[PDB]
RNA sequence: CGCCGCCAAGGUAU
């Protein structure tokens, strides 16, 4: 879900999300590599794929 | 009556449309890109063979063309209501540009789409009962004694003063 | 072919789809001037198909000849207009699939063609519409074509010039003799003949088709304009007026006697 | 198409007439020309009649 | 594809047999808990036996759920009528929908109605809690005959003979 | 609620701005209402970037409806971040992002031809989306003050009127 | 090709004020754009924003004004709905033979609803067939097959609706277009169909050919195959659109006699389907 | 050793 802080207006004008991402790089590269391997193994084990119906 | 199947599964798919296939054109294994891929592949395999005359099909004697549609996509449709009509040729009969005007030269003043849209959304003389209702020469249904007293008043009719000429009938 | 189909009549019934298919294929033919024969053949076969109980194919070819009149050849366009003329003659006008609501506005750019056969067939169909279909307009078209019917004059056949005055008369019968009248009086300063006498006859026809005393006060008034041609035009219009009315001039002799003196 | 460097025209014009209205306006313009030249030259004997 | 069904997914399905045929009503139990709860409870009590359809407005509505047949008899299993439960994705843009019949404020019981078309005047006024699986919607389109004799109540109204429960979440008891 | 209320304030009532952020006339516009209602780059480019984030948030809420898994959303918003121009029309009123589209369209091959090494499969499933994500963050990172200033000038031109012969 | 008054010695001595004298002629620039129409308007290079005009279904994949003007002269005056009404009049008149099937009581033409002919998101039925009892329909299938297993629900009525489209060189396979469209409208919830059974007929105007996808009772398929081949052979609206293309495109034949086309089986052999002789 | 991928004002007057 990624719960997140926000900074919004009283009347509901605009809701600024106020958070800088702040990720450390070796755990970042390892997470992307882990999901790379899992997603290669997921596409290898799928019979055929249909993407989104993008609207 | 339409009997049911007696199942707990709902009416359709589980994704509720998240895998629309868009199979309006020729499908995947029969499309011309797939035919070109098969032809290219079999031209890559048979190389040491020199006219083996099993002939393999039509195009194999020795991705362009009909390109495959994106299956994962609807085209974003818009209603182009705005026509290009020579108004000075439509309602008047003479365009000042002649044949150099870019528009249509149309003169059919029929309804547009939006007009269809906002049209689809929505006796008598004495004033008594007919004591023997009887006629004259000219359809005038009168009474008996009332028209006798009327002839005693004036020898003509009452509605349009027609010459009765002593002619009074039922 | 017309005499053969007129002698046949009902007996040509298992032949009309083949002949009309031959015509509908024939109507392109390289555009090497073999297209007026097919349209003239339609104009001949217009009579025999009504007497053979065939109106569905009439409705088929009416919307074909409705837009095969976008030609550049005048010799083909005249035969197309003659075929459409024969369609309007043999069929009742209010029950045709090219209705008058969108047919006469397609006839109006054809009116600006200076070929004599195109002009003849066009203004004959316009006269047929003007005396039998004057309710299919917005009342503005008969006023904007009568100015173009002034430029329709000076055509040297005498059939165009005798049909166009009848078209003026039925235009004025349709939309009243008070607006085309000023057009016919403004056609009296031309310097050219065959354009001032051919509107003199039009003044006579607007005088004689609809009732009198609608054209006579302005015709008396135009003599006050100090020009030679308008005075000669109003005098010759009085000549054709009394020539066309005859016995109805018993009340107007005392009114135009101070003009004739 | 070059919409800026084409021979243009205004909408709802109607065009220009045939020979009849053109030489009618030509004769009226020559009439006005003759009247203004006799107005400058001050000729009291030039007179127009009841028929032009 | 571009059809865009435009509705949340369903949960729970019941079968309902009338003389007009079989109707498989599938409910939105998540988007409307109390109305679907009352509906499955009254189906499990066999409460809709001998219940007739007492109002037919052809093209607009066909009403049921009245054991008396007058248009005012409605008894929930709550003791009191319950609240309105609305949803922005559940509107009256089509036919085949089921909604609790209401008379103004929060007054909903056994009295409900099937839809027969576009019902934009009923938006934000009634609680949509279910639809009908297609290939069976014509068994309730046979309910709309012009035999009404009045604004409602035709000659021979169709009655519900049985009400089966195909799927039953949030387990309940008949009292 | 702001891109429709601009139209509602400017007294148009014929441009049907929809939720998926497009724009459609309805009434076959005459000259006095065509020239009043056409927008420049500040309205339209904001409309396309809001349509882009609208498709992104629609993808995320489609995931959290509960009928599609994580790999399918990965390939989905990878296609979204890699194939703008095909489905958003954002290049139409700002051409400089077109090269960035090419900058996406190139790097996808760096992704897509490294799934296919070995017995993996030719079909879709390319769900490595961070690379197009970084460059379309780099777009808005430099374009935010630009069309911020453009929409500020738009609000000035709308609310306090124009200056005809001032500057 | 174009021969009618090309040189044009003396046109008719008009005035030729400014633009009709010196400006360029727009009609060759629009008939040439009309001539390469499916490969200037192809659907699958940019598959995004498409802009269909009023009353038509071209969808215009591109912002090309010249092609839009050249395609509206051949969809000029309500002839889309005229093709609609004409072919539904043909395939309701051809069902006057009622006893050759099991039994057909009436063939109801429903309420004539405008905007139906080009509404692509929603649809309704066009005509309806009633019965007394139990029409045994089949599984939904095409018209290019011959199996006809016929094991489905016995139903009462049977709706028939027609569809229209336009070419575009990348999607001309209406055996799949009709199937996908019938699946979309039988999974749609906006439908006001009288049955989920009846056939959806799709005909392809540019590259003109015909198909359908639905279920079939025994007196339906081989009747209406030849009956709609007769519609493709003889139809006023679907031929005046052809001669309107001819008047907007200047195509002409150069033969003295008719090019061997008749009611013979030779003539549909070359309709880009594969037919063998044995 | 493998360019290139396009919107609008310009016209149906005010
Ligand atoms: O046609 P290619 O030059 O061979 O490249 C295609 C193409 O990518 P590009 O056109 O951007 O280079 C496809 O994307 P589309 O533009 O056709 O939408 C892409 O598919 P994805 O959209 O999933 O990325 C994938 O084609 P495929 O569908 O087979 O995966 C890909 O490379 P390949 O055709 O060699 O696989
Ligand atoms: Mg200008
Ligand atoms: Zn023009």
């Amino acid at each position: 879900i990624r719960d997140v802080p926000v900074l919004y207006h009283i009347t509901g004008a605009i809701s600024f999300v106020n958070e800088i991402p702040w990720v450390i790089e070796p755990v970042y590269i390892s997470q992307w590599g882990s999901m790379w391997i899992m997603m290669r193994r997921e596409k290898r084990d799928r019979r055929h794929f249909k993407r989104m119906r993008f609207p | 009556v339409y009997k049911s199947t007696r199942s707990a599964k709902p009416v359709g798919p589980e994704d509720m449309g998240a895998t629309a296939v868009y199979e309006l054109d020729t499908e995947k294994e029969r499309d011309a890109q797939a035919i070109f891929e098969r032809s290219q592949k079999i031209q890559e395999e048979l190389r040491g063979k020199e006219d083996d005359k099993i002939y393999r099909g039509i195009n194999n004697y020795q991705r362009k063309g009909p390109i495959r549609a994106p299956e994962h996509l609807r085209a974003t449709v818009r209603w182009d209501y705005q026509p290009d009509i020579c108004k000075d040729y439509k309602e008047t009969g003479f365009c000042g540009f002649g044949d150099s005007c870019k528009f249509l030269h149309d003169r059919s003043d029929y309804k547009h789409g939006w007009q269809i849209e906002r049209e689809l959304d929505e006796c008598f003389i004495c004033r008594q009962s007919f004591q023997n209702p009887v006629v004259t020469k000219c359809r005038h249904y009168f009474c008996e004694s009332c028209a006798l007293q009327h002839f005693r008043t004036t020898p003509r009719c009452y509605v349009c003063d027609q010459q009765t000429n002593g002619v009074f009938n039922p | 072919f017309g005499t053969v189909v007129n002698a046949l009549g009902k007996r040509v019934k298992p032949y009309l789809p083949q002949i009309c298919g031959t015509v509908l294929w024939r109507l392109n033919n390289k555009s090497a001037k073999v297209r007026q024969q097919a349209a003239d053949l339609i104009s001949r076969t217009a009579v025999v198909m009504k007497t053979c109980q065939e109106e569905k194919l009439m409705g088929h070819l009416g919307v074909v000849l409705y837009e095969y009149l976008g030609e550049e050849y005048p010799e083909v366009l005249g035969s197309i207009l003659g075929a459409l003329k024969a369609i309007v003659n043999v069929i009742g006008m209010h029950k045709m699939t090219p209705p008058i609501k969108d047919l006469l506005p397609r006839l109006t750019p054809i009116l600006k063609n200076r070929h004599e056969k195109v002009q003849e067939n066009c203004i004959d169909l316009v006269g047929r519409i003007a005396d039998r279909g004057a309710e299919y307009v917005s009342a503005r078209e008969w006023m904007r074509i009568c100015f173009e019917l002034l430029e329709l004059l000076k055509a040297h056949k005498k059939a165009i010039r005798r049909a166009t005055v009848n078209t003026f008369g039925y235009i004025a019968k349709a939309i009243g003799p008070h607006d085309v009248l000023a057009t016919l009086l403004n056609n009296l300063k031309v310097q050219e003949r065959q354009n001032r006498v051919c509107t003199t006859v039009a003044i006579a026809i607007v005088a004689e088709t609809c009732s009198p005393f609608t054209v006579l006060p302005a015709l008396m008034n135009e003599y006050r304009v100090p020009e030679l041609n308008v005075q000669n035009g109003v005098l010759k219009s009085l000549s054709f007026l009394f020539e066309y009315i005859g016995e109805m001039g018993k009340d107007y002799i005392y009114a135009v006697t101070p003009l004739l003196e | 198409m070059d919409f800026q460097h084409r021979p243009g025209g205004k909408t709802g014009s109607g065009g220009v007439a045939s020979s009849s209205e053109s030489n009618r306006d030509r004769r009226e313009r020559l009439r006005q020309l003759a009247l203004e030249t006799i107005d400058i030259n001050k000729d009291p004997y030039f007179m127009k009649n009841h028929l032009g | 594809s571009n059809i865009y069904i435009q509705e949340p997914p369903t949960n729970g399905k019941v079968l309902l047999k009338t003389t007009a045929g079989d109707i498989d009503i599938e409910l939105w139990s998540k988007e409307a808990p109390k109305a679907c709860r009352n509906f499955i409870q009254l189906c499990l009590e066999a409460y809709y036996d001998n219940t007739i359809f007492h109002r037919v407005v052809p093209g607009f509505i066909v009403q049921g759920g009245d054991p008396t047949g007058t248009g005012s008899g409605g008894e929930s299993i709550y003791g009191a009528p319950f609240k309105d439960e609305f949803h922005s994705r559940l509107r009256f843009n089509r036919r085949g929908l089921v909604a609790m019949a209401n008379a103004g404020s929060h007054d909903n019981g056994s009295q409900f109605f099937f839809t027969l078309g576009r019902a934009d005047e009923l938006n934000n006024k009634h609680t949509i809690f279910g639809k009908v699986t297609g290939d069976t919607v014509y068994n309730m389109l046979r309910l709309s005959e012009v035999d009404i004799d009045d604004d409602e109540r035709p000659h021979n109204p169709h009655k519900i003979k049985s009400c089966e429960v195909l799927f039953n979440p949030f387990d309940d008891i008949i009292p | 609620n702001m891109l429709n209320l601009l139209i509602h304030r400017k007294n148009l009532n014929y441009l049907h701005l929809d939720y998926n952020f497009n724009l459609k006339p309805v009434k076959t516009l005459t000259t006095k209402e065509r020239k009043k209602s056409r927008f420049g780059n500040a309205f339209h480019l904001c409309r396309e970037v809001l349509r882009l984030t609208k498709l992104v948030v629609d993808s995320h809420v489609q995931y959290r409806l509960g009928n599609v898994d994580a790999f399918q959303l990965a390939d989905g918003l990878q296609y979204i971040f890699a194939h703008v121009g095909q489905l958003t029309g954002m290049y139409r009123y700002k051409y400089k992002l077109m090269r960035q589209i090419r900058m996406c369209k190139d790097l996808k091959h760096l992704i897509y031809y490294r799934f296919n090494t070995g017995p993996v499969g030719k079909g879709p499933g390319c769900g490595f989306w961070a690379a197009g994500w970084r460059v379309w963050l780099f777009f808005m990172r430099g374009i935010t003050p630009l069309l911020e200033r453009w929409l500020g000038n738009l609000l000035a031109r709308q609310f306090e009127g124009r200056h005809s012969k001032g500057v | 090709w174009e021969k009618a008054s090309g040189f044009e010695e003396s046109m008719k001595w008009k005035k030729l004020t400014n633009a009709q004298r010196s400006g360029l002629n727009q009609i060759p620039n629009r008939r040439f754009t009309l001539w390469w129409s499916p490969t200037i308007n192809r659907a699958n290079v940019y598959v995004g924003f498409q802009v269909q005009l009023d009353l038509t279904g071209i969808f215009m994949h591109g912002k090309i004004p010249t092609l839009k003007i050249s395609l509206i002269q051949i969809f000029r005056a309500h002839l889309w709905q005229k093709i609609h009404e004409s072919i539904v009049m043909d395939l309701c008149q051809v069902f006057d033979q009622e006893l050759d099937a099991l039994e057909i009581e009436t063939v109801q033409k429903e309420t004539i609803h405008p905007r139906k002919s080009y509404k692509m998101n929603s649809s309704c039925a066009d005509i309806l067939l009633f019965a007394s009892y139990k029409w045994n329909v089949s599984r939904p299938s095409l018209l290019a097959d011959s199996k006809d297993v016929m094991d489905s629900t016995t139903t009462q009525k049977y709706w028939i609706d027609i569809q229209l489209r336009w070419g575009d060189y990348d999607s001309h396979d209406i055996e799949r277009y009709a199937r996908a469209k019938f699946l979309d409208y039988t999974t749609d919830n906006m439908s006001i169909y009288p049955s989920p059974t009846g056939v959806l007929i799709a005909i392809d105007l540019a590259y003109n050919l015909h198909s359908a996808y639905g279920n079939w009772f025994p007196g339906s398929k081989p009747l209406i195959q030849q009956a709609m081949a007769k519609i493709m052979k003889a139809n006023p609206a679907l031929y005046v659109l052809r001669e309107r293309i001819r008047k907007g495109l200047q195509l002409y034949s150069s033969e003295p006699t008719e090019p061997y086309l008749s009611s013979q089986n030779y003539g549909e052999l070359f309709s880009n389907q594969i037919i063998w002789f044995v």
